[PDB]
């Protein structure tokens, strides 16, 4: 019964903002680093893959490169934060996040960008 | 929990067609990657086809490129690969994965990227 749930299944951001785009996960203590791993992709993007405390940024997409953050002390929250700078039209499509915590789920969020 | 269940599996004539299927079972698997995988007797186990948790975006070894096509329904769980002009290079068991924790380290291509496997369906082809 380990669920991650989302607050918004729908974002509709401005063309140039930041924007952040969140996932839930209980969280009553001290993170396990070494079971946690959260790992966000849109439109099979590998946007961040956090895994041993770290993102590997090795294996993440050329569109997330100094673009993209999961904000750590939201972790910490039980909240999977991800924030993108600059939103483009590129960054609109379907998004997806997994949280491994004991247990495993998976959610989609559309994410809808306006006009420049 | 988990089950996967591959069937479909047979003797092919080269240049022949089959269409393998597997049914997933415990947890719906509608935001997972999905994969077909294949070993032979005494060789590394290989992909051989992926598909999107999107439903939209699907990957092949180059060797099987316009031969294979795989496909899924999220209303019953299940996952296919049409298999067409089939070559001796398929003789192999065929295992459907299912998305596994460490997909985004590992990559779709390799078996660290998924958690749930089939029990495998036989292909032969006449050779």
């Amino acid at each position: 019964a380990f669920t991650v749930t989302v607050p918004k299944d729908l974002y509709v951001v401005e063309y140039g903002s930041n924007m952040t785009i969140e996932c839930k996960f209980p969280v009553e203590k001290e993170l396990d680093l070494a079971a946690l791993i959260v790992y966000w992709e849109m439109e099979d993007k590998n946007i961040i893959q956090f895994v041993h405390g770290e993102e590997d940024l090795k294996v993440q997409h050329s569109s997330y490169r100094q673009r993209a953050r999961l904000l750590k002390d939201q972790l910490s929250l039980g909240n999977a934060a991800l924030q993108i700078t600059d939103v483009k039209l590129q960054d609109a499509g379907v998004y997806r996040c997994m949280i491994s915590y004991g247990g495993a789920d998976y959610k989609r969020i559309t994410v809808k960008v306006n006009a420049p | 929990e988990v089950q996967l269940v591959e069937s479909g599996g047979g003797l092919v004539q080269a240049g022949g067609s089959l269409r393998l299927s597997c049914a997933a079972s415990g947890r719906t698997f509608s935001n997972y990657h999905m994969a077909w995988f294949r070993q032979a007797p005494g060789k590394e186990r290989e992909f051989v086809a992926g598909i999107s948790w999107t439903g939209r975006g699907t990957y092949y070894t180059d060797s099987v490129k316009g031969r294979f096509t795989i496909s899924r329904d999220n209303a019953k769980n299940t996952v296919y690969l049409q298999m067409n002009s089939l070559k001796p290079e398929d003789t192999a068991v065929y295992y459907c994965a299912a998305e596994g924790t460490l997909y985004g380290s590992g990559g779709r291509t390799h078996q660290s990227a998924y958690d749930y496997w089939g029990q495998g369906t036989q292909v032969t082809v006449s050779s």
